[PDB]
């Protein structure tokens, strides 16, 4: 709710980007490597940005890759519905 | 010294054998630790990483792949088991510490490997002090003989290590299975031999380490 | 696999002058390009990472260039200390790559031998043998022409040189000669002695001693 | 609602996946043509992720394709109100 | 049309020694190749899939590496039962392609 | 033998021929079968693909297009229609099955096609028994040649598979549009002509296989 849902999306930012370069690590040729990109990956997959940075090519890349929109996608169907009630309401007063 | 590993080897060739890397300083979670092959007179070859923590190793593809890396969570010590071994194998062996982000900070002392069938034989070291009728320059040469020894490398220091200023150990030459290099040092003849000048040989495959004052011919 | 292609392979220069080694990849990596120095008998030693970061406790000389596909690592100003391979090593795919390697030589004003001659010390006889070693010590270039004699007799077997490598402290070479007998055949000769030509010296810069 | 809409997004991505193996192929060029991949570019599609990893360059592939999003995000506009839900509420108490 | 490229041709080898095929792209195709291997007379045989995985069935000497557009099948080993023609195909974008082919002399 | 295709066939030139392939094992929805073509002495040439279950088929861009494809959902055998044929299209034909995954796991055994105005004639095996003072080594060597046959292949075997060590088959040779190929063997002097030896040649193309003990000439 209030800062509930932004916590747990960091979670899964944080425990994406790491298994991420543990399921990645090992296949030749994926750029999701070390854990800074791997971060910055996560947070294109939450938001659904899909710039085209990075993004897996193991298998369990991949169902890393889906853990994170889902858990992304939920929190941040969540923390945008916060921050969209808190400053429309501060903002409208 | 942070990446701390064996310094010398021997292994019958066909044999196996276990490499160490204990490493002080930090232990986190995330740290990697790569290994880094370097035969002689060629560059660095990796050969494959292990993130101690969680477990899990990656070898490199292309080489034959013939070892396999583990760890001890709780004793900071990370392992590399090298199986069946040829002469091709023979090099340096480095661990390295990547933290995660790609690069490797923190560097082992690397471990010389050599497989043979010869057997380990410790050093002799002889003084070598100016001859009983040379001019003496200012500065004076003097140096010590390291003969017969296997396998390689030797470890050589001059007042174990305090007169560190104008060294030169040489190359070992090889001969009948068994090495021999030299060692200089340059000192002014106003402090020698008033200063005492010793040159102390380690032989980690051995594990023998040896002294030798280089007095005058008295 | 990534190919790091590091040209020239060897990079002659005048001391103090600045020196750039390319390194080139085979496909686009960005800047995850890092630089590894590494002299004679020691382990690699990071110098530059991220292509252009410096790293601290590495001399100011050292300036990482480059992006994409070239990459240079520079010294604005060279001196002796500073001969050695240098690697590169990628990390933008998997696995982690290295690049063949580059070493730094350094032309230098010519510089003539130091000569000492050395008897085999009096533990050595105590076992079988006697070992005449004659080191040459910082000249340049490092091509030097040993010669033994034994009396005044030219002896040409037995004998085994051995060369450094370009040193990191003056920019010079050196090298040692086991002269390897037996103690029996040490006894019946009186005299040894040790002639380096070297490009300094049309005359060969002589040593030699005597047990009589 | 509850596992509802999450069982006819699973039809959508193997339905999707399955077809557009048969849409593409064919087609000289096209990546999207094993049935692994075939099944993890409708996840990308289906969540808007748009990571530029594989994409129709067929008609029919296309059609496919639109099918994946409508069914899609529809079924993920449901799918992660679920989620939000079930999981706020139970973090909360 | 993917134009996969075997070089070498042919390839001689005395017994017990490791061999490498090189097989090269026209253009990326990740890890999407295979290896196979036909004999004289017989059909075709998987050796290698994805570039690196191996076969249930297939002797441990053969070893895939390679990615993008440099693959290569190595033999860690060779014995007299392994000489044939080694083919690799891609998947990655269609029409799957065959290479030249390489054969394996001794 | 999961992919199953018969051995060779015969087709007049401007002709159609139609090819098969039953394929035992299971049989999934998401089969595909793809046909390779392998002209003599040349590589692989992909031909086109088919998904049995559903019924679509996609052929090959580059080439001539000459075929079509089509099966039978209900028998697990599926079909390959070349039609007007040249001798440029005489080569091997295999079936694939390619699961889906891009790769093709089972092979069949390849039809041999054949295109050309000439006869099929039967082959014509003659025994090959060492002559009556050849001196015998431990081991000795005796074959059977399969003369006068058309069109290729002969499949040739040796006490119908048993004995499958020391075996050569030779390549046919052509001449005035018949074939000529020999067949060795090799068994030890001591177990024949004490263990009797049997060469057994099939022809698929005239659906004609034979028999042919090498006894000693009697
Ligand atoms: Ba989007
Ligand atoms: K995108």
């Amino acid at each position: 709710a209030a800062g509930a849902a932004t916590v747990l999306l960091v979670i899964v930012l944080l425990a994406g980007s790491y298994l991420a370069v543990l399921a990645e690590r090992g296949a030749p040729g994926a750029q999701l490597i070390t854990y800074p990109r791997a971060l910055w990956w996560s947070v294109e997959t939450a938001t659904t940005v899909g710039y085209g940075d990075l993004y897996p090519v193991t298998l369990w890349g991949r169902l890393v890759a889906v853990v994170v929109m889902v858990a992304g996608i939920t929190s941040f169907g969540l923390v945008t519905a916060a921050l969209a009630t808190w400053f429309v309401g501060r903002e409208q007063e | 010294v942070q990446l701390q590993q064996p310094g010398a080897e021997l292994v019958k060739p066909g044999a196996s054998v276990k490499l160490s890397c204990k490493a002080s300083g930090y232990t986190f979670t995330s740290d990697w630790i790569h290994w880094v092959k370097q035969r002689p007179g060629h560059g660095l070859e990796w050969i494959g990483e292990i993130i101690p923590s969680y477990g899990r190793a990656n070898y490199n593809e292309k080489i034959q792949k013939k070892a396999t890396l583990t760890a001890d969570k709780s004793s900071s010590t990370a392992f590399m088991q090298l199986s069946s071994l040829t002469s091709e194998d023979s090099a340096v062996y480095y661990c390295a510490r990547e933290r995660g982000d790609g690069y490797f900070a923190v560097w082992g002392a690397g471990t010389t490997v050599t497989v043979s069938s010869a057997k380990t034989t410790p050093p002799s070291v002889y003084p070598l002090a100016p001859g009983s009728a040379a001019q003496t320059n200012s500065m004076v040469t003097l140096g010590c003989l390291v003969k017969g020894y296997f396998p390689e490398p030797v470890t050589v220091t001059w007042n174990s290590g305090s007169l560190s200023s104008g060294v030169h150990t040489f190359p070992a030459v090889l001969q009948s299975d068994l090495y021999t290099l030299s060692s200089s040092v340059t000192v002014p003849s106003s402090s020698w031999p008033s200063e005492t000048v010793t040159c102390n040989v380690a032989h980690p495959a051995s594990s023998t380490k040896v002294d030798k004052k280089i007095v005058p011919r008295d | 696999d990534i190919l790091l292609t590091q040209s020239p392979a060897i990079l002659s220069v005048s001391p103090g002058e600045r020196v750039s080694f390319s390194c080139r990849a085979s496909q686009s990596i960005g800047t995850d390009i890092h630089w590894y120095q590494q002299r004679t008998n020691g382990s690699p030693r990071l110098l530059i990472k991220y292509a252009s970061e410096s790293i601290s406790g590495i001399p100011s000389r050292f300036s990482g260039s480059g992006s994409g596909t070239d990459f240079t690592l520079s010294i604005n100003s060279v001196e002796s200390e500073d001969i050695a391979n240098y690697y590169c090593q990628q990390s933008n795919r998997w696995p982690f790559t290295f690049g063949s390697g580059t070493k730094l030589e350094i032309k230098r004003a010519d510089a003539a031998p130091t000569v000492s001659i050395f008897p085999p010390s009096s533990e050595q006889l105590t076992s079988g043998g006697a070992s005449v070693v004659c080191f040459l010590n910082n000249f340049y270039p490092k091509d030097i022409n040993v010669k033994w004699k034994i009396d005044g007799s030219e002896r040409q077997n037995g004998v085994l040189n051995s060369w450094t490598d370009q040193d990191s402290k003056d920019s010079t070479y050196s090298m040692s000669s086991t002269l390897t007998l037996t103690k029996d055949e040490y006894e019946r000769h009186n005299s040894y002695t040790c002639e380096a030509t070297h490009k300094t010296s049309t005359s060969p810069i002589v040593k030699s001693f005597n047990r009589n």
